[PDB]
């Protein structure tokens, strides 16, 4: 198995193609490669990172800030979009109708919603700012009712019932962290502690 | 059944985020405490015996806010605390080794071998009369009075002189030590090029029109405090705190009317109220600011015992709205648990907040450090929270983030422009 | 006092059941992530250093969703992920 | 047959019997010999733990009578520095004063004078102290663009003191030379700092500072018994360390014994501590290899639960002491010390001093900086414990109380005179 420059990448036999696990629900691209996102910050000096990922074939780019409704975010988003007219971009986070159109006009392909509800919710308490997650999602959804630009419910998803409620509020997908941290495939090493299994960092 | 309304506390609201051109590190934390006193951070320290004495009232002024010396002490010491703050300059060496005109030259040489002949100030009952140096004893003319340098050829600075002006005096007079006197030429300390150099630099000091740290002091609304007030006003207190458990009492309103006619110019804070009516009442009595907080204190003993109180958010907004035209600010007092509560308080209309529990137990608060169990506490016990400056940073860190999130660059924009949502549990 | 409204979280609502011709095992979990990217399950993994790296971002894509490689790393390794 | 050597006791098994006593607690002699030649003022050592002992803490402790041991989780080039910071540390010496060079324009000098005073600017060109300029030097009016080199005081007419000079000697030199500030050089006449009469007064007075024959604070430092540590040793001894700690979890290992024999063959005069052992033979083994003191403590713990090996602390000490009766090689009680009582028991078992770890972590001087978390103060790298000075005072208050009760005026008497009772759990 070679690549574009005839550099060796691997090999395949009738048998190894046979034991290859069959994932019928793979999210694949128009080219059957698995789809991948990658996240960068909204600060200055990330331009080189983006170009590297876009070069690396990232499918969708995540511009994540703790305040998606900041003018600097809106600007760096306006810039990246003019640069990659075709690149799929996700901006966040907002929790208002105004924050949502702002991100869409800046040129987002999707909008991520969630100011305050994260698992380890450190805002509010510290800053006093936040929105209960259901109201935020419905408000952003209603503001984007015509744009074909989807909304993501981010953070605070405890059980599967919360997922259902998120979507029924208008969300097109949900983003989860706590529910997934600690699975085999997440970063960290398996460690036996006390008398139980944990993922040691 | 007479139920006036529903009333909201901190846990009842969240602040809504907005468009923002505000970075947190570029936010303006200053605010007007009264028409004439302007804070750099919107924080007051409670006039509690476990919270505010001269030491902590200094630390907070250095940080942008104002401390209020509690009243649970004799006047002669309280007016002293007000001075200890007003006159505090960190560069001044106080209580240095001195002599008297009577000191035997014999005794002069003994001390010289243990402090050097750089110069022992000569005082006759605290009044600075001269200084005797090694050049004076090898030069010779017995007692110090015969060899000392007279008052006429002394280079001094008055207390409260700026530091750069003292530095200029030291260089232009070619000296390395300069004595610090007061109005009556009594010795107060000394300054060198070095001690002015190690003096901690507090750029956010709340200082007066004269560069002295600003200090408040609290008294009660009872009769018999008239002598205390006059003592503090004499001691240079910047703002006077008339604190009662019911600021809306006619006796409070009267003693306030009296103190105001007496000191037409003295900045006065009256409290506590929790209603629109209680607020105008205090303003008309002549308050410069109004403190709000009936029921929410940390160790909330009212309500439960008396049944009276108002959730803090509703109280503040109501007082603020009633004072919308007077240029008289409102203070949110008690119940501030986290920095988010501060932000909510201000956005409700508050111009500053007063805190107690958050500050009790810092190094600078009253009490002694004591090791107990296996942890550090402040023994009078409370949990040692370390230096005040660290707490303030964490707390204002929180407030800046809120203002960054809400698109409010100034305290005043936050008080007027920020919006709320009501929430459940 | 400027209180925009009341705001609701998960514990505040329940979903009402309706007439249904839908068996759970026949439900379509796919959804459009953008106009051009369509997921098979409506799930994204957070771009958290404790959550998403190349390994988990692969596992989730195999399952219908998309993982987001966190940014707490040098570029040369992130583009690699 | 079941091979049980004996019965073995820990701290909680014994109490000290009170005795007739002419001993007041504040008059008890807390001093004791750490090695045949090194004598402490309080009988305390700080553990060479990255959470316990660094340069900062090990100074505070020497000032109060004991010795800290720089932990070994740091580069050779850095561990040697921590050792040197302690030996040369004089808080009375101003260490970073403003200097100039002969190249310095006088114009720049009047600028600095307006900012530090003409008390005296040390003139240095490439570290060698060459002179000083004072305002008395700046009489007569400088022509355009002069440099300090023309007006300064020469090297020969300077009044200096060497580093490590006692402080009253400096006062004597300061007074008799009728000066207000005096430069402190080194062996090669390199500028090391300066001292004033006031800087000597604000130096807090530690009457029980544990110092060497030259008044420098004493410091220890720890290394491993693995191969390849010789260079670190050479670097540490070069840094002037007072005592070397070779710490392993099994001091009775033949490999430990070897690195000791080598280090001893190499540095015959260096005071060396080996550990840890818990038996009569392990101590005798370590003494033969060449230790100046022996550290005792095998699971005083996680070592006991994972390997099953260990010896209760009291009998372990008594056995080592019993074996070292006559050698002048002291025993150190290491680990498991929770209160002042365990300390007292340790010594009465025969130990000459103790080593503590947990008790010190979180002190101001311990490594890490203070951080507030959940309204409480902690040491971020644990419960913040405040100043070391008080913990020592609190701990030694307890020890002092004990010596009054057992009628032991000196540490050595406590190690020899005090009696025990064997007690139960109830
Ligand atoms: O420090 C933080 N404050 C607020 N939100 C965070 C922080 N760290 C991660 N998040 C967000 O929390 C979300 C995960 O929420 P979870 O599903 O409840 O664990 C992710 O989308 C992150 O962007
Ligand atoms: O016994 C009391 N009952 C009611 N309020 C008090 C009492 N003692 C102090 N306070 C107030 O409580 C406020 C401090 O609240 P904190 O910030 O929650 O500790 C101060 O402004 C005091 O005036
Ligand atoms: N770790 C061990 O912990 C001991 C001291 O810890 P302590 O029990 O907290 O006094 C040291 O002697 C090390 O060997």
């Amino acid at each position: 198995v070679v690549d574009e420059n005839f550099y060796l990448r691997g090999l395949v036999t009738f048998r190894d193609i046979e034991k290859a696990e069959r994932k019928p629900n793979a999210c694949k691209d128009e080219q059957g490669r698995l789809r991948v996102g990658a996240a960068v910050g909204a600060g200055a000096g990330n331009e080189e990172r983006v170009d590297a990922l876009v070069a690396a074939g990232v499918d969708v780019l995540l511009i994540d800030s703790s305040h998606g409704h900041s003018e600097g975010v809106l600007q760096r988003i306006r810039e990246t979009r003019a640069k990659y007219p075709d690149l799929q971009i996700i901006g966040g986070n907002v929790a208002t109708a105004a924050g949502a159109r702002a991100l869409a006009e800046a040129g987002c392909s999707a909008v991520k919603v969630g100011i305050g509800p994260g698992s380890i919710c450190t805002t509010r308490i510290v800053t006093g700012v936040g929105v209960p997650q259901i109201t935020a999602v419905a408000d952003a959804v209603e503001a984007l009712e015509g744009t074909g630009i989807p909304v993501i419910a981010d953070g605070g998803i405890r059980f599967s019932g919360d997922i259902a409620k998120a979507i029924a509020a208008g969300a097109s997908a949900v983003m989860v962290g706590s529910m997934l941290a600690g699975t085999e495939e997440s970063p960290g090493e398996i460690e036996l502690y006390q008398g139980r299994s944990y993922k040691s960092y | 059944l007479r139920i006036a309304k529903e009333a909201l506390t901190f846990d009842d609201v969240l602040l809504v985020p907005a468009h923002s051109t505000v970075l947190p590190n570029t936010a303006d934390l200053s605010t007007q405490l009264t028409k004439t006193i302007r804070l750099n951070i919107p924080m007051l320290s409670a006039a509690m015996d476990t919270v505010t004495e001269a030491r902590l009232a200094i630390a907070l002024a250095q940080e942008g806010g104002i401390g209020f010396i509690h009243k649970n002490m004799s006047i002669e010491r309280q007016a002293e605390e007000v001075r200890r703050v007003k006159k505090h300059e960190s560069a001044i060496v106080r209580d240095p080794v001195t002599v008297t005109p009577s000191t035997k030259i014999i005794e002069l040489l003994q001390m010289a071998r243990e402090y050097g002949f750089s110069g022992f100030p000569v005082v006759e009952q605290g009044e600075l009369v001269g200084i005797v140096t090694g050049r004076d004893l090898r030069v010779k003319p017995d007692t110090v009075a015969a060899i000392m340098t007279p008052k006429d050829k002394l280079v001094t600075a008055r207390e409260g002189t700026p530091l750069e002006e003292m530095k200029a005096k030291l260089y232009e007079n070619r000296i390395e030590k300069m004595l610090v006197v007061d109005e009556n030429f009594y010795l107060r300390g000394l300054v060198t090029f070095r001690d002015i150099e190690k003096a901690e630099r507090k750029p956010n000091a709340c200082k007066d029109e004269q560069g002295r740290l600003r200090v408040g002091a609290a008294v009660g609304a009872g009769a018999g405090n008239e002598e205390r007030v006059d003592a503090l006003v004499a001691a240079g207190v910047d703002v006077l705190l008339i604190d009662s458990s019911h600021g809306h009492s006619e006796g409070v309103l009267q003693r306030i009317r009296e103190t105001r006619a007496k000191y037409p110019d003295l900045q006065i804070i009256g409290g506590n109220v929790a209603t629109a009516a209680g607020a105008r009442a205090l303003a008309e009595a002549g308050c410069s600011a109004v403190k709000v907080g009936i029921g929410p204190g940390s160790i909330c003993t009212t309500r439960i015992v008396t049944g009276v109180g108002v959730p803090q958010i509703t109280a503040v907004a109501d007082a603020v709205e009633a004072l919308e035209g007077t240029g008289i600010p409102v203070i949110a007092d008690g119940g501030i648990r986290f920095s988010g509560d501060i932000a909510k308080a201000i956005a409700a209309g508050a111009s500053a907040v007063m805190v107690g529990s958050m500050l009790a137990g810092t190094e600078e608060s009253p009490g002694e450090i004591e090791l107990y169990q296996g942890r550090s506490y402040k023994s009078y016990r409370v949990a040692y929270k370390g230096r005040l400056k660290e707490i303030i940073h964490q707390q204002m860190g929180g407030l800046r983030s809120c203002m960054g999130l809400t698109g409010c660059g100034t305290i005043d924009e936050l008080r007027t422009k920020a919006e709320f949502v009501r929430i459940s549990g």
